C-alpha cells in the first residue's frame, strides 16, 4: 500500500509492475489514503502517462478523493495533456464529472491557465 | 528584461523535468517503506 | 534589477550542469529498461 503509492506517484514503473503481480486482488489498486487518492489520482496528479495506462490496463474504476475529483479534475489542473489524452480513450463517461462545488475539469484547466488541455 | 525572464523561465522547466527523471529512475534500498 | 537577474542566470546556468552531472554518474539497476 505505502510502496504502491510513492511508486505510482513519482513514475516508477518497473516497481508498479512487480507489485501487480498476480493479479486476483483488486482491493490494493483501488485504495486510496488518507486523502482519499488511489493509486491512479496521484500518477495523473504529477503527470505521469506510462503508470496511468498501465493501472488503466488492469481497470482502476475512476474514484473520486475527499473533495469529489477525478483522476482528470488533477491531470488538468497540472495541465499535462498526454494523461488526458490516455484518460479519455477509455470509458469517456468521466469527462463530466463534478466535484464539491460542480466544477468540471475543463473550469479547473481554464482557471489554471493551460491552453492546451 | 522581459525576454531574459522568459529564457528564464524555460530553463528551469527543462531542469524541472530532468529532477522528476532522476526520482523516477533512482535507487531505493535502505530508505523504503 | 538588470544585474541581479544576470546573477540569477548565471548561477541557474552552473545548477543545471551539475544536474547533468548527477544523471550521467547515478547508479540504475531495478528501474532499467
Amino acid at each position: 500500500k505505502s510502496p504502491l503509492h510513492f511508486a505510482a506517484s513519482y513514475g516508477r514503473i518497473n516497481t508498479c509492475q512487480r507489485l501487480l503481480q498476480d493479479i486476483s486482488d483488486t482491493r490494493l489498486l483501488n485504495e486510496g489514503d488518507l486523502h482519499g487518492m488511489t493509486p491512479l489520482h496521484l500518477a495523473a496528479k504529477n503527470g505521469h502517462d506510462k503508470v496511468v495506462q498501465l493501472l488503466l490496463k488492469k481497470g482502476a474504476l475512476f474514484l473520486s478523493d475527499h473533495n469529489g475529483w477525478t483522476a482528470l479534475h488533477h491531470a488538468s489542473m497540472g495541465g499535462y495533456t498526454q494523461t488526458m489524452k490516455v484518460i479519455l480513450d477509455t470509458n469517456l463517461k468521466c469527462t463530466d464529472r463534478l466535484d464539491e462545488d460542480g466544477n468540471t475539469a475543463l473550469h479547473f484547466a481554464a482557471r489554471e491557465g493551460h491552453a492546451k488541455a | 528584461q522581459k525576454y531574459r525572464l522568459k529564457d528564464l523561465t524555460f530553463l528551469l522547466e527543462k531542469q524541472h523535468e530532468l529532477i522528476k527523471l532522476i526520482i523516477q529512475k533512482m535507487e531505493i534500498i535502505s530508505e523504503t517503506e
